[PDB]
């Protein structure tokens, strides 16, 4: 269940990406120690979300089958954006606490706010609109929305709402992966606007990109082109490992030498933007019931009338 | 026609106090005065609408109330058969006004709160719209500039509660300008 | 940051998680002792990067005696090329206020908004300078001469003296330096406490990317902005 991060840190470190050698370690027993605790089938560095005070150190998590106006609900088991757990923990060796579940109508159709981290899970988050949780529910909301902008793969290595590993990936070149974003595809589903990766019926269908997208039409950003290519190791290429640089989500990064890959973030946690931050307007001021006759003046008649009715 | 009960003059044709009936189906309870409509009373309407408050000649004026068919309601300070001076109005949704009026319409100084996200717009209002110079107030933010169009346009303001203001623009529909350094004040 | 923080992973260190690889390492030790050489500052900080949307700025700062003196600048491309940057001036810092947008690795790019990309980079080190490069306090003395020089009896801050906004100096012209603690907004400074709390990250909100180093126990301490290049203005509504 637990992956060799170490390897990953290496990698990480031939294009100056990573904790440091001592600290990716001891990330590495502190996720040792969560794979130990607790029923988990799977798990990988998510990354590392930069705080004011303390920061974060995200690990995805998928645990083990069967153990562990309008509302729009959540996805209670494992479809779409909560298919993973994610723990998180300050310093390695402080107890992994669990985050909550993202809530579409709630949690990360609030990405309209950008704020920054206190390192507090229970620091209140006052913004506009008024953010519908604590840190932690923000936490996953900006984890969920880096997940489905930044986890990618290349072309191969899996077949396709559910995939699996390709055993026949023969392997795609380095150059060839950093050439093109055409050979990367996204790894995770895509939140569609109401916050859910699969649509729900609220009493048209919004429509996001299949599983197997390329990457190269993930943009953009007044034409800046999103993931930014390069290859580590330029003085020796026939051993370089193809760097990508998101431009959408900074210190998001995919890595890949050719036949394995991985993911991390390693940013504040906050998408980027060429035009400042606006707050978003409030909603469109409402209007009165218009001055019809339905409540108009009730007009009492006369008692001339009532005498002229009377002789009869 | 309708029917009533209640007092008169010899010649007068009504002007005790008790209720009437229409003939379009709507009700009055309280006073009146001579073949009109004077002092504290209570409508009734067949629409279910209602007002509670004085009158003068045939209109509403001087402190009162109204429930509307759709659910809103509003008390305050009429004139002319219309809203007018000060007064409250809330509408469907717990949404509030409260401030100045004219001619049915929101005018002059007022403070609108979006009960939906707790913010509050308070400033001037020109025939129902959200125009002028106004204090566009958050949780811990507060915008200070000119609206139009219900938009903020215009150059400035941000007032936050860590000590700090931010200067900027407002150009585009909900767009701002490249945003100038922050102040002291 | 001096050579120190090119012997062992400084920067990587403090937990921002981005600098050099070892590869640009290596290079930018080599690279910046030839700097010194063909250039004769008294010392060569590697001031950080610029991360282009094609190719990141790699950037040194010259240090004088007289290390308050207006510190030249040197970028690179390829680590080992480095190349005198012009000095900035106040209209070059006028000029780049139209522009808005990520960096482009060739520095011949044209806005049409022309404006260099050369001329970009110029304005947003000064800026980046003049605003969040940190000294820590006690650093550097001003001798009697009417130079600065580094405080080389310093020993680091005490660790009651290292939460505190006042204990840290802008390094640029003004204990002489400004402190901290003005710099507006109140929060837009980070303090945190990483490797047994032998390790100060000073990081700064306003202009993401910087991170400051400091070690308590001895006078290591160094300051790279290894980022985006933009400024912050979104900060008030962040914080």
């Amino acid at each position: 269940s637990l992956p060799n991060v170490m390897e990953s840190a290496y990698y990480f470190e031939q294009a100056g990406v990573g904790l440091g050698t001592d600290e990716t370690y001891r990330v590495f027993l502190a996720l040792k120690q969560l794979t130990d605790t607790h029923p988990i089938q799977r798990c990988r560095f998510w990354g590392k979300i930069l705080g004011l005070e303390m920061n974060y150190i995200v690990a995805e998590v998928e645990f083990r089958d069967g153990e562990d106006p309008q509302v729009i609900p959540k996805e209670e088991s494992r479809t779409g954006a909560n298919k993973y757990v994610y723990f998180v923990c300050n310093v390695p060796g402080r107890p992994w606490v669990r985050l909550p579940s993202v809530t579409p109508a709630q949690i990360v159709t609030a990405r309209k706010i950008k704020k920054f981290f206190t390192g507090r899970l229970d620091a209140a988050v006052i913004s506009y609109p008024p953010f519908p949780g604590n840190e932690s529910n923000y936490l996953r909301a900006q984890i969920a929305r880096i997940s489905a902008g930044t986890h990618v793969s290349p072309l191969g290595f899996y077949q396709f709402d559910s995939y699996e590993e390709n055993p026949d990936f023969e392997g795609i070149q380095v150059i060839d992966l950093v050439e093109s974003l055409s050979n990367w595809v996204h790894h995770v589903q895509y939140i569609l606007p109401q916050g859910r990766c699969n649509w729900f019926n609220p009493i048209e269908q919004e429509v996001g990109p299949p599983l197997l997208t390329p990457i190269s039409e993930d943009l953009g950003i007044q034409n800046i082109p999103s993931w930014t290519t390069q290859l580590s190791s330029n003085l020796i290429p026939q051993y370089a490992i193809a760097v990508l640089r998101s431009n959408l989500w900074p210190g998001a990064y995919a890595f890949s030498n050719g036949k394995k890959f991985e993911n991390f973030y390693i940013g504040w946690g906050h998408k980027y933007c060429v035009e400042n931050y606006t707050p978003p307007s409030p909603p469109p001021v409402y209007q009165e019931y218009p001055s019809g006759p339905e409540i108009t003046e009730m007009n009492d008649p006369s008692v001339e009338e009532e005498q002229a009715f009377r002789m009869t | 026609l309708g029917e009533y009960e209640g007092e008169r003059n010899e010649v007068g044709e009504r002007h005790g106090h008790g209720k009437a009936r229409l003939p379009n189906g709507d009700t009055y309870e309280g006073s009146y005065e001579f073949g009109k409509r004077h002092g504290q009373g209570t409508y009734k309407f067949k629409n279910g609408a209602r007002y509670t408050g004085d009158y003068v000649k045939n209109k509403k004026h001087g402190q009162g109330t109204f429930i509307y068919p759709d659910g809103s309601r509003y008390e305050g300070e009429w004139a002319d058969d219309q809203r007018h001076g000060q007064g409250v109005y809330y509408y469907v949704n717990n949404d509030t006004y409260t401030g100045e009026w004219f001619n049915h319409q929101r005018h002059g100084q007022g403070t609108y709160l979006y009960a939906e996200t707790g913010s509050k717009y308070v400033g001037t209002w020109v025939h129902g719209q959200q125009e002028g110079a106004a204090e566009l107030i958050h949780l811990n933010h507060r915008y200070q500039g000119k609206f139009m169009n219900k938009n903020p346009v215009g150059p400035g303001k941000y007032v936050f509660d860590i000590g700090c203001e931010q200067h900027g623009e407002y150009r585009l529909t909900d767009t701002e300008r490249g945003e100038e350094e922050e102040e002291e004040e | 940051m001096d050579a120190d923080s090119l012997l062992l992973s400084l920067e990587l260190a403090s937990g921002s998680g981005q600098g050099l690889s070892p590869d640009r390492r290596a290079s930018l030790l080599t690279s910046l002792m030839l700097v010194k050489r063909d250039y004769r500052f008294a010392r060569v900080l590697f001031w950080g990067r610029i991360l282009g949307l094609v190719a990141d700025y790699y950037i040194a700062q010259g240090l004088s005696e007289d290390q308050l003196a207006p510190r030249k600048t040197l970028y690179s491309l390829n680590c080992t090329e480095w190349s005198l940057l012009p000095p900035a001036t106040e209209e070059m810092a006028m000029q780049i206020s139209v522009v808005s947008g990520r960096f482009m690795g060739d520095p011949s790019h044209e806005y049409e908004h022309q404006i260099k990309e050369e001329t970009r980079l110029v304005s947003i080190i000064d800026q980046i300078d003049k605003a969040v490069a940190i000294i820590p306090r006690g650093a550097l003395f001003k001798t009697p001469f009417g130079v600065t020089h580094v405080n080389r009896t310093f020993e680091g801050l005490p660790l009651s003296e290292v939460r505190k906004l006042s204990s840290y100096f802008h390094f640029r012209e003004a204990d002489f330096l400004d402190s901290l603690e003005y710099d507006i907004p109140r929060g837009s400074w980070s303090i945190q406490m990483e490797r047994g709390n032998a390790l100060v990250v000073l990081r700064s909100l306003l202009w993401p990317g910087l991170t400051f180093y400091h070690a308590p126990r001895t006078k290591n301490y160094g300051y790279i902005y290894v980022g985006t290049g933009e400024k912050n203005m979104d900060l008030p509504f962040m914080l």
